[PDB]
């Protein structure tokens, strides 16, 4: 769930740069926030 | 050339002097009535189905 | 089709059983030259970062890309030919080669005419590397398939260019492919009855 | 007294050879053509779903959900009422209303 | 050769017959020839000159223009050309056939409501 | 700060870059720092290679950004003022009052080549604009460019339908046209062709099939 | 005969005068809240098609909850303030009425004019009211409280992704709630409003005085 | 002005033609002048009812004749109390024309009505126009120097009905009435009543003409004024430009007609396909 | 003064000058002369303003009458230059308060904007329009000269 | 006094009938125009005057008889095609 959680997560980044396709950036991105962050 | 502007075949002049043949501009063709006229026989035909 | 379908995935690419991302790459220039409008071309294949980094690697399609945006229609020429025998060799554009290289050269022509009012036979021979008798001949078939806005005076060797309305165009299509729906519309009907 | 009330909404004269503003004429037949456009492409999938189709759901799947058949019709038959209108007025005017 | 427009060889058809005998039918011909020929040039040319149509018309004699022009009434101008201003007289665009179009609108109409 | 620039020197759209200054802004205005002029430049920046100049007025305006009303906001906001009037001319005087402030900043040099071109393509718009068929030299006079670079220029913009018109070399004019909009009734109409062809060939299925 | 959509509703939306006055700017460090409430309520209603594209599934709904005077009902004033979408506010408590089948009823106008203005964002406060986890099947107020209840999940549940309707929940006893309203597809995204940290303190006392 | 249109409902013409019947009964065959009622709404006049009154003049003199005005009192407070909101709002006279004496009546009936609106009537089955003209007196000003007089100015008059009014004039009219017509039947029928409308008008027009030319009436130099624009108004539709726009438009309506005859062939397949599958289908089980 | 930008003609503002110059800048002791046109640099600069107003004024009526106009011709009517007159004529085309298309090589200006087949036709419905209620209006006065003289 | 189908003047038959000077015409028309007399537009490249409408006058006697006679020529213009109408759409008529 966790794991499912960072990918949502990466969705969300490449929509806050309003682009189309999630980058690797996103995903190392989302997993800062899902596991340090919370 | 000189059957075919007479014909109707083609719009042109033929200048017998110079020795060429001068080509009339094209006329809009969606300016005059041949687009209702082709229309007309599409229309009637699709009515007629 | 092809070349929205294609730039779509340039950035999304893992289809390799069917082909090469550089191959692929390759393709959706083709495809683009072909079937975008300048402006479109500019912003998806002249500035695509993705594209742009293929062609690194990929002089000669490179090379045919950029020929055209930058009016280089010599080697233009040049690259298409190139192109063509590619294209020939491929089962997937073997059937479209002829088609694909003429629409190809009508586009480097309309280019070339588009932004003069008129270009001399000579000029337009200088332009493309080729003789007169090419650019003359060239023209002249492609004004008679109504794909080419300009017209010819030979004496003086001046081509001409005209603006027809689009207008016009679109009555001849759907004439064209009215009449193409029409004939289905009759041969169902010749069906239904017996 | 019956002549009498068929005078009810009787239009007047001016109002059959009132030709309707172009502008607006050309805006409908463009919005109309538009509005075919997405019925014509759902129209498609109508003749593959009825195809198969239980014949209970001929009528009962139908309810609640739009006819792109049905409002095909009333699109072709609006325009073709306001275009043939709109050209036989105009066709009218340019004889009646000649300066010749 | 009459049909495309071989005008030349019409006339040159004379020499080269199969036989004594096809002479009576080529003249015949050649005089429908001549007015054809000549029908063109109206529609054609807009101005030519004066021996320059000669050959066109395959005349001999330039007297044989001057009886030939009267006929045509081919109004001959002072630098010996022949001004053909005709052309003026347009399918006439002009004018929009109003009435054809309402009977073309009207039955239309009538292959929509009669039907029933 | 840093993401703003990163995104700006890769030549991607400018409103992620704009975003990345106003929140380096807000940052550095809530704590009093040195450096909230510097993004308070970038931001208005970033709104002159969006097209929109107008925005850098209302920008400064605002109540953090009275703060900063300096030389350094007056440099992006006459350059602002010269895109706004699309004027050639005032960006060279912008790029000669306010050197320093703009020639100088190594951001905001590397896209002042970006905005003499995007600039370029402005005024000769407005120049060209009154006219239907002017002399070239006539455009470079305005323009204060050379003919053949105006030529060039125009001849390239056809290309890029940035306007419509053609140029006559032999005259040395350029031709404006006043196309008219494509009918998009004849567009719906042969898409609904297109579709009702698809119609057909499924009525097709159902009437062989059927029969 | 068959009424208009938007006709037949006891609820109405919001008119331009009974927009709150609360802007944004009135509330006072919430950003981690301000962004999941744009990022899930807001930023989907324009930018639909840029989830598509993407591929992130829009919530469609949003559960604030968080101890009281925490900015969840402001949060709700600010973005009925700041929305170009249409507005239902509603609080549970007027659902359960004394006609029965009335609470039920009203729900689905809810949710029938929320869909024919669509966009539109439903606020629901204090949602504890009909959101009860436990039900007597022998008292009259549980068992219209369950209709009322089991017609909000089939409500939720009977929107597609077509359909551009958000609903936003307020509470502060979400542990009370019945954890179905909880479930994918009905409230997928639960945005807690927590006790102002000392950042978030000095940003509270610097907006209001 | 102060009347931009008149719409006179189906009982007042029903009223006024039973008042001509009864009044023009073996009695005589003059006109008979009654008292309109109605409401307003913005400019638009609504007469929706009327009662007949007292009237009689002379054949000769046109400054003799009587209106029982304190009839006209007594009975708009007896419909006063039945429908308050409906006011007098001008008179009704059935003479097929006006007559001299109209202004003088219009005078005495402005005390009950500022704004008096006459409409004439027509019992008579008129071919082509609505039976009503809906005139309001006017003060003309003339430039010629002739003193300021007062004359009827016409107002636009329209026939319209209530709800319950159209439903007893449907049921009226349910046998006579043929509603099988389509829309764009319909539609032709009033470009040929136009075309008959403007004939008569045109007619009416050359026939005073006519009498100003042989001298059986004086002229106007208002009317000729109108007429000099008339003609002027009269379009060239043989201007290149025009022609190349008709031209344009017509072929724009056209393809959206053969677009919609197009589809209209297509619908029309689908269903000889169900109905021959529905054939087949029926006979098979049978 | 006043009436003059009000009628619908052109001013001359060699005319303006010669008519109501000194009585604006100097003025009469009778009758002083405010600071709106006075020598100071606020002065002068709306009397430079005034100068724009005849001309764009000039403009105006020059768009409502003209159809096709000479720059030569314009620039002697504005009493401007043909650069200054161009120039002038430029900035009003670019901030759409005037149509005009100039065509610099035959020296035209042209004001009548491209005739849409809508417009045209709708003009061309305007008429009938505006011909069939003046055909009602005329039977109408008839009708009353038929009453009067009968 | 010119036909609908001939109204364009050129300044030349202006600056002749008025006693004018040619550069002088352009101002008395905006005068004309001005005023109401007169409607139309001045191409000044062609040196002509569009005239589309004038201020209706007083007519003689005779020139209503010549106005009555174009109301004959236009009734049955519009008669003419009251009978094509009711002719060709007779099965669609109501
Ligand atoms: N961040 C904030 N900035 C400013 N005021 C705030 C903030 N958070 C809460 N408030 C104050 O909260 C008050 C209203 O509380 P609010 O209704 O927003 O909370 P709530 O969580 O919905 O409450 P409850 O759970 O009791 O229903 C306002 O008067 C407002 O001043
Ligand atoms: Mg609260």
């Amino acid at each position: 769930a966790e794991v499912k959680g960072v990918c949502t997560e990466a969705g969300m980044y490449a929509l806050r740069e309003r682009r189309v396709h999630v980058t690797q950036e996103d995903f190392e991105m989302a997993v800062a926030k899902v596991m340090q962050k919370d | 050339v000189a059957k075919a502007i007479r014909d109707g075949v083609i719009e042109a002049s033929i200048n017998h002097e110079k020795g060429y043949v001068q080509s009339k501009e094209m006329i809009d063709i969606y300016s005059t009535r041949e687009p209702q006229l082709a229309f007309h026989q599409r229309i009637s035909f699709c009515l007629d189905i | 089709q092809a070349a929205e379908l294609f730039l779509d995935t340039v950035s999304t690419f893992t289809s390799y059983e069917l082909m090469d991302y550089k191959t692929f790459v390759t393709y959706t220039v083709y495809v683009s030259m072909i079937a975008l409008e300048r402006p479109d071309l500019r912003e998806k294949v002249i500035k695509g970062a993705e594209i742009l980094e293929v062609l690194h690697s990929l002089p000669a399609v490179r090379q045919y890309l950029f020929s055209l945006y930058e009016c280089r229609y010599s080697v233009f020429f040049q690259s298409l030919a190139v192109v063509e025998q590619e294209m020939k060799k491929d089962w997937l554009f073997a059937p479209h080669y002829r088609y694909y290289v003429r629409e190809m050269r009508i586009h480097a022509y309309s280019q070339l005419l588009e932004s003069y009012r008129s270009l001399t036979l000579g000029y337009m021979a200088e332009a493309f590397g080729v003789g007169v008798e090419f650019i003359d001949q060239e023209l002249s078939r492609f004004i008679a398939a109504g794909r080419l806005h300009c017209k010819i005076d030979k004496v003086n060797e001046i081509v001409e260019t005209n603006r027809p309305d689009s207008k016009n165009w679109q009555y001849q299509e759907t004439i064209k492919k009215g009449d193409l729906l029409l004939n289905r519309v009759q041969k169902l009907s010749r069906v239904i009855n017996m | 007294e019956q002549k009498m009330l068929l005078n009810l909404h009787k239009k007047s004269w001016m109002e059959g050879l009132t030709l309707q503003d172009y502008s607006e004429h050309c805006k409908h037949n463009e919005s109309v053509v538009k509005e075919m456009l997405e019925l014509a492409k759902n129209y498609n999938k109508a003749v593959e779903e009825e195809d198969k189709m239980t014949p209970e759901q001929l009528a009962i799947k139908n309810v609640g959900k739009q006819d792109p058949k049905r409002h095909l019709e009333e699109h072709v038959d609006v325009l073709m009422t306001s275009n043939i209108v709109q050209c036989l007025a105009a066709m009218l005017d340019t004889v009646v209303f000649k300066l010749i | 050769y009459l049909m495309e427009g071989s005008y030349n060889k019409v006339f040159l058809a004379k020499g080269n017959i199969p036989a004594e005998s096809y002479t009576f039918f080529i003249d015949i011909l050649l005089d429908t020839i001549r007015d054809e020929i000549a029908g063109c040039i109206e529609k054609a040319y807009e101005k030519i000159l004066f021996t320059e149509a000669t050959r066109i018309l395959f005349f001999n004699t330039p007297k044989k223009m001057t009886d030939y022009a009267k006929k045509r009434g081919w109004v001959l101008g002072p630098n010996n050309y022949y001004s053909f201003a005709s052309q003026q007289q347009k399918p006439e665009d002009t004018t929009i056939p109003s009435t054809e179009l309402a009977k073309q609108v009207i039955e239309y109409a009538r292959q929509l409501e009669m039907i029933v | 700060m840093q993401s703003g620039i990163i995104h700006a020197a890769e030549e991607k759209d400018w409103k992620t870059a704009y975003s990345y200054f106003y929140e380096a802004f807000e940052g550095y205005d809530s704590i009093d720092s040195p450096k909230a002029i510097t993004s308070l430049k970038y931001m208005l920046l970033c709104k002159i290679m969006l097209n929109t100049p107008e925005d850098v007025q209302a920008l400064v305006s605002g109540k953090l950004a009275l703060r900063y009303a300096g030389r350094q906001t007056e440099a992006l906001k006459c350059v602002a003022q010269a895109s706004k009037n699309r004027s050639l001319a005032d960006f060279e005087k912008a790029l000669t009052d306010y050197r320093a402030e703009l020639r100088d900043d190594p951001i905001i040099s590397t896209h002042l080549a970006k905005l003499y071109d995007n600039l370029l393509e402005q005024n000769l718009i407005r120049v060209i604009e009154p006219f239907s068929r002017v002399q070239i030299e006539h455009i470079s006079s305005l323009i204060k460019l050379s003919k053949a670079d105006v030529e060039r220029k125009l001849s390239q913009m056809i290309l890029d339908k940035k306007f419509h018109g053609i140029l006559d070399q032999g005259e040395g004019v350029l031709i404006i046209f006043d196309e008219p909009p494509v009918d998009k009734t004849y567009e719906a109409a042969l898409e609904t062709i297109q579709n009702m062809s698809k119609v057909v060939d499924s009525l097709y299925n159902k009437a062989k099939k059927l029969t | 005969d068959v009424l208009p959509p938007e006709a037949d509703s006891s609820i109405m939306m919001l008119t331009s005068d009974q927009k709150p006055d609360v802007m944004y700017a009135d509330i006072g460090g919430m950003d981690i809240q301000k962004q999941e409430v744009r990022e899930a309520v807001e930023l989907p209603l324009t930018h639909f098609e840029l989830y598509k594209q993407i591929g992130i599934d829009p919530p469609r709904g949003v559960l604030m909850y968080g101890p009281p005077g925490c900015g969840k009902t402001m949060l709700a004033k600010a973005v009925a303030h700041h929305t170009t979408a249409a507005f239902i506010r509603v609080v549970g408590s007027e659902f359960v009425q004394k006609y029965l089948g009335e609470g039920p009823r009203m729900v689905r106008d809810v949710f029938r004019l929320a869909k024919e203005n669509a966009p539109a964002i439903i606020f629901i406060d204090e949602i504890d009211a009909i959101a009860t986890k436990r039900f007597d099947a022998q008292t009259g107020a549980d068992r219209e409280v369950q209709r009322i209840l089991l017609e909000l999940l089939n409500q939720m549940d009977g929107f597609d992704q077509n359909v551009n309707v958000k609903v936003i929940m307020a509470t502060n006893r979400a542990d009370t709630l019945d954890p179905a309203l909880l479930r994918p597809g009905r409230l997928d995204r639960k945005i807690e409003f927590p006790l102002p940290d000392r950042r978030q303190k000095r940003l509270i006392f610097s907006t209001i005085t | 002005l102060a009347v931009q249109k008149v719409v006179v409902h189906p009982l007042v013409l029903l009223s006024v033609v039973d008042h001509f019947n009864r009044i023009g009964k073996v009695g005589n065959q003059k006109r008979v002048v009654g008292v309109l009622l109605g409401s307003w709404q913005k400019k638009v006049l609504d007469v929706s009812n009327s009662f007949a009154v007292p009237f009689d003049e002379d054949d000769k003199d046109d400054s003799v004749w009587f209106l029982d005005h304190d009839y006209l009192e007594n009975m708009y407070g007896m419909f006063k109390k039945v429908n308050a909101r409906e006011r007098i709002v001008g008179w009704y006279h059935t003479g097929p024309k006006l007559h001299k004496n109209d202004i003088a009546i219009n005078e005495l009936m402005k005390r009950y009505c500022p704004n008096s609106v006459l409409v004439i009537i027509d019992v008579k089955p008129k071919d082509l126009g609505l039976p009503t003209e809906a005139y309001i007196s006017v003060e003309e000003v003339h430039d010629d120097g002739t003193p300021t007089s007062k004359t009827f100015e016409h107002v636009t008059s329209e026939i319209g009905a209530e709800e319950a009014e159209e439903v007893g004039v449907e049921h009226l009219l349910r046998d006579i009435k043929d509603t099988t017509v389509g829309t764009l039947s319909q539609r032709i029928t009033n470009q040929v009543h136009g075309l008959k409308g403007l004939n008569s008008k045109l007619l009416d027009i050359r026939s005073y003409l006519e009498k100003v030319a042989t001298g059986k009436l004086p002229i106007n130099h208002q009317i000729i004024y109108q007429l000099q624009d008339v003609f002027n108004l009269l379009p060239d539709v043989s201007l290149q430009e025009f022609v190349k726009a008709f031209y344009l438009k017509t072929n724009d309506q056209m393809v959206v007609v053969y677009l919609a005859s197009l589809i209209r062939s297509v619908v029309a397949l689908h269903n000889l396909i169900n109905n021959k599958i529905a054939n087949r289908d029926a006979e098979k089980k049978e | 003064l006043l009436k003059l930008f009000t009628t619908m003609e052109l001013m001359r503002w060699s005319t303006l000058v010669e008519d109501y110059g000194m009585e604006l800048r100097k003025g009469s002791l009778e009758s002083p002369a405010t600071d709106v046109f006075g020598s100071t640099e606020e002065g002068e600069k709306r009397w430079k303003d005034l100068k724009n107003r005849v001309v764009e004024h000039n403009i105006r009526i020059m768009a409502k009458y003209y159809t096709r106009i000479t720059m030569k011709r314009m620039a002697q009517l504005l009493d401007l230059s043909v650069d200054e007159s161009e120039a002038f004529l430029s900035n009003l085309v670019v901030n759409k308060t005037i149509f005009a298309k100039v065509d610099r090589l035959a020296g035209i200006i042209n004001f009548q904007r491209p005739k849409d087949p809508n417009n045209l036709l709708n003009d061309w419905s305007q008429k009938l329009n505006s011909l069939m209620s003046l055909v009602n209006k005329t039977t109408h006065l008839i009708a009353k000269e038929e009453m009067i003289h009968n | 006094t010119r036909p609908a189908n001939h109204r364009q003047l050129t300044f030349e038959e202006i600056a002749k009938s008025a006693k004018i000077t040619v550069n002088e015409v352009e101002l008395l028309v905006m005068k004309a125009l001005s005023v109401g007399l007169v409607k139309g537009s001045i191409d000044e490249v062609d040196k002509r005057v569009h005239m589309t409408w004038v201020q209706p006058r007083v007519l003689d006697l005779q020139q209503i008889k010549g106005m009555k006679d174009r109301l004959e020529f236009w009734c049955t213009d519009v008669k003419s095609m009251e009978m094509l109408v009711e002719h060709q759409a007779h099965d669609i008529l109501t």
